[PDB]
């Protein structure tokens, strides 16, 4: 079977570039005719199609995006790349990768499952040097009690939901 | 006709 | 310039037996000299988009009878009948016609019995509940790595 796997930074800071890699498997992109895709789905938006490269080399961009927009490959490791520069909250996303195989129609016939990359709102660097260690120490400790509480609200919503099932089962 | 690259 | 793609509706809550049809309106024709290149896409959580329909009408191997796509031009619909609980999912539709690629917005297909298929939806809400907590993972990740960073600084 044909396998793509997309794998990113998980989160990145604003301004900085984003680096997309599509893993994939089961055909070789130097064959005549194939190509891959990159697409996006924004935090609360509709899919969105950012850039396509063919087994020769040639790409094509999204013109609403291409000055931010890099597609590259290695058929020697089957990789593809996507590079975004100068990231912020618009870029917060689950990116997918998507192969298309020359036919008589135009459609994606194998798609990745996607990763999500989520730009981080604040934190200044330089503000954050200027903290001292207990200061740093006592915020990072402090995360973790206020992240499980969240966990479980969403692990106790979805037992609930389990049970009426479980039950008919 | 196939469609190599994109439609055109 | 761009094909837009409208698609309806954004959320289909149905009963199980019932038809579900799934509207795409595109802002100029997808024909391109005897192929209409308008394709739907199903996606479960956690898993890849799977082709249903491409060239509008045509269904791809290993999708199952219920689902058929019509239309001409600009308008395009698919159908699911009758709907059964492994088509409780996202649906989209996609043009071909012009780069950009365009994307219709999406059909969140939901419900309103068989051991298999109550253990379909039992399976099915892992992947859900996966995906929000991972969410909350990368929020939090956010606000850490920059004191663990700081601290390595130091």
């Amino acid at each position: 079977q044909v396998t793509l796997k997309e794998s990113g930074p998980g989160i990145l800071q604003p301004s900085q570039t984003l680096s997309l890699t599509c893993s994939f498997s089961g055909f070789s992109l130097s064959t005549s005719g194939m190509g891959v895709s990159w697409i996006r789905q924004p935090s609360g938006k509709g899919l969105e199609w950012l850039a396509h490269i063919f087994w020769d080399d040639d790409k094509r961009y999204n013109p609403s995006l291409k000055s931010r927009l890099t597609i590259s490959k290695d058929t020697s490791r089957n990789k593809v790349f996507l590079k975004i520069t100068s990231v912020d909250t618009a870029d917060t996303a689950t990116y997918y990768c998507a192969r298309r195989v020359v036919a008589t129609d135009w459609y994606f016939d194998v798609w990745g499952a996607g990763t999500t990359v989520t730009v981080c709102s604040g934190s200044d660097y330089e503000f954050l040097k200027s903290w001292t260690v207990e200061d740093l120490q006592k915020r990072l400790l402090a995360l973790d009690p206020m992240m499980e509480q969240e966990i479980e609200e969403i692990r106790q919503k979805y037992q609930s939901k389990r049970q009426p099932i479980l039950d008919a089962i | 006709m196939p469609i190599w690259k994109f439609p055109d | 310039r761009d094909i837009v793609l409208t698609q309806s509706p954004a959320s289909l809550a149905v009963s199980l037996g019932q038809r579900a049809t799934i509207s795409c309106r595109a802002s100029e024709s997808v024909e391109y000299y005897g192929t209409t290149l308008m394709q739907w896409y199903q996606q479960k959580p956690g898993q890849p988009p799977k082709l249903l329909i491409y060239a509008a009408s045509k269904v791809e191997s290993g999708v199952p009878a219920r689902f058929s796509g019509s239309g001409s031009g600009t308008d395009f619909s698919l159908n699911i009948h009758p709907v059964e609980e492994d088509d409780v999912a996202m649906y989209f539709c996609q043009q071909s016609r012009k780069v950009p690629l365009t994307f219709g917005a999406g059909t969140k297909l939901e419900l309103k019995w068989t051991v298999e298929d109550l253990q379909k939806r039992l399976l099915a809400l892992d992947p859900m509940m996966e995906q929000e907590i991972e969410e909350i993972r990368q929020k939090y990740q956010c606000k850490r790595q920059p004191i663990l960073d700081a601290i390595e600084a130091k």
